[PDB]
RNA sequence: CAAUCGUGGCCUAACGAUCCUUUGGUCAAGUGUGCGAAUUCUGGAUAUCGAAGCCAGAGGUGUCAGAAAAAUUACCACAGGGAUAACU
RNA sequence: GGCAGCCAAGGCAGAGCAUCGUUGUGUAGAAAGGGCAUGGACAACAGCUGAUCGUGUUGGGAUUGAUCCCGGCUUGAGGCGUUGCCCA
RNA sequence: UUGAACAAUGGAUCCUACGUGGACCAUGACUGGUAAGCAGUGCUGGUGAUGCGGGGUGCUCCGAGAGCAGACUUACAGAUCCCGAG
RNA sequence: GUGAAUGGGUGCGGACAGGCAUGCUUCUUUGCCACGACAGGAGGCUGUGUAACAGCAGUUCUCCCCGUCUUCUGAGCAUGUU
RNA sequence: GGCAUAGGGGUGAAAGGCCAAUCGAGCCACCUAGUAGCUGGUUCCCUUCGAAGUUUCCCUCAGGAUAGCUGGGAUCCAAUGAUGCAA
RNA sequence: UCCCCCAGCCUGACCCCAGUGAGAAAUUGGCAGCAGAGCUUGGCACGCAGUGCUGCUCUCUGCCCGUCUCGAAACACGGACCAAGGAGUCUAAGGAGCUUGCCAGUCGGAUGGCUUCCAAAACCUUGAGGCGUGGUGAAGGCAACUAUCCUUCCAGAUGGGGCUAGUCUCUGCAUGGAACGACCGGACCCGAAGUCCAGUGGACAGGGUUUCGAGUGCUUGCAAGGUCCUUGGGACCCGAAAGGUGG
RNA sequence: GAGUAGAGUGGCUUGGGACUGCAGUUUGAAGAGUGACGUGUAUCCGUCACAAGGUGGCAUACAGACCUGGGACCGAUAGUGCACAAGUAGAGUGAUCGAAGGAUGCAAAGAACUCCGCGAAGAGGGUUAAAAGUCCCUGAAGCCGCAACAGGAUCGGUGGUGUGCAGUGCUGUAU
RNA sequence: ACCUGUUGUGGUGGAUGUCUUGGCCCAGGUUCUGAGGAAGGACACAGCAGCCUUGCGAUACGUUCGGUGAUACGCAGAUCU
């Protein structure tokens, strides 16, 4: 869980799981860091 | 050994930057309080470039919002079909085998309510549960055995 | 007040530190970007492969395939190969 | 604000928790848990010691399932017996049930027959276990008490009965192997979920299509 | 004719985040000359009621990686600064 | 780093022992490199102390150094220290 | 002829705590300016962070780089005396 | 219209190089049948060793020719061999 | 002499004067250890490694975040001389 | 530039004869069989050797520290003297290493059982539950193929069997990269053919994509401690001019 | 259970979002029902409860003050501002501010008597294990007096270096 | 003589060491005031007493009574076995 949390989520290319302390949302949708750099729908989405 | 022998200090590195004048904080960039903001400040200003790499998807607002989200009614542990014949007593998955009968699993006994259907399936058994995959329908069904809907 | 701002002074020393290298060369690069006939072709292609066990049989079938003629005039040459030393002796 | 890549804090520690000169703070330690365990103890055998000759919980509570579909397996104790299961037990009067140590919830009802009968008989346990004295120590003597039962008043400290959730944790134990039914080979369950769940959905959509067929069948 | 060429301007400038609003789409309806093919408003349903949601645009931040913004102090003050003027 | 030619030594496997080789500047900064030192808890020293503790003062010795040990004198206990570890 | 030379205790894979983000000096490589111990740049090296020998003295020049000592030898540069060396 | 010095990119091989045979494909091609059918002749030939080429070994041999049957598209990816 | 007018208030033939040596908002206690990107200080030894004043974005230009340089922990491998003779 | 005749210079290897020679190493705490670098002289009390300390003298030097700064001896700041005090701390949450225990589990000191002070300790598994075992979609929701075993490829740690100081096959962990004819969830396109039934006509199903996921591909988990840190807190210590409430 | 619940509107409050709760004002029910069912509305159905009256012990909080038990706490510049005749002395018209300050000895045995002096002292002589002398456990540094010894113009300095000369220790020491 | 130094000694000074009828902290219990006069504030009250006292009120460092059982004390002074 540390090893899939290395390197940055807002690099491009870098499928890092985001690192969220202790907040585990329950709606999926409305999660924590999921908007704007998530959705091209927000201006742009983190490159695959 | 000689690494063993020393089970030593409280505060290592604070008791060891003591005589050096600015404390490990430099002299020309001080240690001075708050020099970049208090918390997430400046998240789109002048920590922008912090948050737009280490935190992508913050600065927004996505999805349909539900008011009194209960969660109870949504509490459903899954288990998987690799994980059923660990739950038989395997003097019945022996007497079971290749005979017509196939012992019963109660999912709920143990504290899962869906059934997934990742991996194989060695002898059909009968799956009392709240809830099935198609695939793990599927793969039971091919087994011998059957699903069952549960309260 | 009024700042000298741009400089590129320290710059290849800070840069040579360690040595400039690409970091993944020997590494494979990602299909993504290929030319999408090629991509599809590849898949299809390596669908139809055959086995190993299979292309051997079909290569031994191959080899055996003018065997008749080629041992025959590989025979008849080296009948006639003893005629050809000893006069290669009278020299 | 951290030059790396730690969380975003989510500290909520904004509002004066903290005792210092000014505050009086938010604070609350627990040192007293030690000390008050043992005080705890002591109250509940002061407790039994002023009930003494009756349970030191004191009245029988009924099993009733725990409330939601996520606890719905669980069994745990009520506040007290329906009046129903009270009359199936052989008690008419609830003030002298509960005189003689059997709660009673009015409030309660029985939704099904199984919370009947266990309780009823939970009720028909109790009241066999139960040895009552006779009020002023030499009238009428009831059935089964012995006169040495009056001699030797002993107080359990559990209620003879099983844990509550021993009454759950036997529903959930499934049967011996068995030979399979010809619905249940025959049965989709996968199917039968979708299509009920589908059948919430369409509901207006199967009333507008009834409307268009007799429209199409008046013309 | 075709090979081709063409998803703007021969090429190098000619422009814009979250949140909000708006429109279009989704949905819903309609077609379906017989079948389907579906986002939500939570106790169960209905309603071209309304609202929410997702998707694509648009309404603008020119201080153009994007606060919502007038002066004066010779009545003045504070933290500093020789990173910076007035005297040598 | 005992299954060693013998003694002497070493004998705590991130230790120690033997041989050889390399390299020694440093602000900010660092060391899961190594130590000196202070208050107290838990333990060990059958530790020291009215045949004079501790403090202090003056000489001496040890140490790269932080610092350690001792003699003299003051002083006289309403005592002190060494080792491991823990709480500051 | 293992198909250029030389060198090479090295290549790959990561994680992680900090300080810094005022610079300055030197050179036909220069730009603004009459010019400046001015202002702004380029390559490299230095100063900052660096002591030591010489330049009388000097943060930046010339030599050279710094554990504690002994012997020899030198660099830059020096030998009227101050001051070692005609 | 020329054009240095100083520079910049790339390459300089395995003992993974290089060569050879074969496979697959919905991609490409007119280029398939075909992983098919048929097939003659000439030959001190070929290799190691040598400027004396002597000598020594014979491996589905060398050449017409990687032939003919209208005559057999490439590319990418693999299977073997050396 | 008595009494009346109190702090954003009083009073003033007006000086922003005067209201207990205090006034362009008295003093007193508390919030309050207010906040300070700014100034000053930051306590033992040895050994070893060892920089930057540059990039981008910022109501940014005495500050930050971001790369770079700087330390440490590593992981997969690689590489790593030394028998006087006689027995 | 090559060849011939006559000759010639320097030099290598070998054959023959004479002369000549036999090569390195050998104390390094000592004993082991050899091998083995030390020895002599003069002087010194019951003074000599060495070593510190204080003062003074002589040779060579020797600016005043801390700080900010490119730059401090600075005519830049603090500093008359001494003593005692004096500044990176605790806490909630978290990050990445390290240690320990257990393992598809782990922890469970909310609470419950016990037993003059110690003991508010220690011990116990009554324990909900926390985290983990599944992810994906806004949502409606759905939910990881594979019947002997085994996802594929490149590099690669071990190991096996032959073989040979040439050296072949099998195994293929970890890690990195690529792939997937794989699969789960979402988004497209052509369709919805086909099978089926807990039958209100509903459930899936097929083939294609420059598709996305913090996805799976033999679950890398939990808890405690420790180190360096982060953010909220007085927050390393001191420091405003200010703002407010009541007098 | 009526100016009530609710509604328009305004304002506070809340995570409560076409408004969680509260409050003003206008309005103001049903009771052949009403309220809540977390998206405003209309239409159907269902579940739960019965507001606008009241009592009501338990588990709970408790920095004060009193009665207790403890402590890996502080140890007189620390710990409360106060270890003590401390909210005292003192300051301010006042609201208020607010210190410094512990230790003789085992026992007062608290210094008899003598000389000198006006006297305090001083010199003797005593108590005592000791003056430990009501300043009283100890008595550091800084600073000062005195005596002895060594020097004394010069940043030609403090300090360092290598010797020397005086004074002064320490260690070892053959026949 | 003055200065500088080093010792010895004597002063000034109150650091150190050791302790403590004090604080601080945690746990438990109680919370028990008042118009029948509280909390506070004055003025009084002792043979020699100014201050202090959670002493006391013209009955004034104390009155009745109980428990104890020969002191109290800085001096004296009569009560007390």
């Amino acid at each position: 869980k540390q090893y899939k949390s290395f390197g940055a989520p807002g690099v491009p290319g870098s499928h890092a799981v985001p690192k969220l302390g202790n907040r585990k949302s329950a709606l999926r949708g409305r999660r924590h860091e999921n908007a704007r750099g998530r959705r091209k729908s927000r201006a742009f989405k983190v490159k695959a | 050994t000689y690494r063993e022998r020393k089970n030593k200090g409280q505060h290592q590195k604070t008791r060891k930057l003591r005589g050096h004048v600015s404390h490990g904080h430099g002299r020309v960039g001080k240690h001075r309080k708050h020099a970049s903001g208090r918390g997430n400040a400046g998240g789109q200003h002048h920590h922008r470039i912090w948050m737009d790499k280490y935190h992508p998807g913050y600065f927004g607002k996505v999805g349909i919002r539900r008011f009194h989200y209960r969660l109870n009614p949504r509490f459903c542990p899954t288990t998987s079909i690799s994980r059923l014949l660990r739950l038989v007593p395997k003097e019945q998955l022996e007497a079971c085998k290749g005979k017509e009968e196939l012992p019963v699993v109660n999912l709920l006994q143990h504290g899962y309510f869906k059934l997934l259907g990742t991996g194989r399936l060695s002898q059909g058994v009968i799956v009392k549960a709240r809830s099935f995959s198609q695939g793990a329908e599927r793969k039971i069904k091919k087994a011998g055995g059957a699903c069952i809907l549960v309260a | 007040a009024k700042s000298k701002n741009h400089t590129n002074h320290n710059q290849n020393y800070k840069d040579h530190r360690h040595p400039i290298r690409l970091k993944g060369r020997r590494n494979q690069i990602s299909s993504k970007g290929l030319e999408q006939k090629l991509k599809k072709n590849r898949k299809k292609s390596r669908k139809g492969f055959l086995t190993p066990d299979v292309q051997k049989e079909i290569r031994e079938k191959r080899s055996k395939k003018g065997e008749a003629r080629r041992l025959k005039s590989y025979e008849k040459f080296k009948a006639k190969l003893p005629i050809w030393k000893a006069k290669h002796k009278a020299a | 604000v951290k030059k790396g890549n730690a969380p975003v804090p989510n500290a909520h520690f904004h509002k004066h928790w903290n005792p210092t000169g000014s505050q009086k703070g938010h604070v609350r330690c627990f040192f007293k848990q030690g000390p008050q365990k043992k005080i705890r103890r002591a109250r509940r055998q002061k407790k039994a010691a002023a009930v003494f000759p009756r349970p030191v919980k004191g009245p029988l509570r009924p099993i009733v399932h725990c409330k939601s579909q996520r606890f719905n397996m669980k069994t745990r104790l009520g506040r007290g017996f329906t009046t129903l299961e009270l009359k199936t037990a052989g008690l008419t009067d609830r003030r002298y049930a509960r005189t003689i140590g059997i709660s009673v919830d009015r409030r309660r009802r029985n939704h099904c027959e199984e919370s009947l009968a266990l309780n009823a008989e939970r009720i028909k346990t109790y009241l066999s276990k139960l040895v009552l004295f006779p009020l002023k120590a030499g009238k009428k003597l009831p059935e089964g008490v012995t006169e040495e039962d009056i001699k030797n008043p002993v107080q359990s400290k559990q209620d003879g009965f099983p844990k509550a959730s021993s009454y759950g944790k036997n529903a959930l134990k499934p049967e011996a192997p068995r030979k399979l039914t010809d619905q249940e080979k025959k049965r989709l369950t996968f199917q039968f979920l979708r299509k009920v769940q589908r059948d919430t959905k369409m509901v207006g959509k199967r009333i507008k299509r009834k409307a268009k067929k007799e429209a199409k069948a008046a013309k």
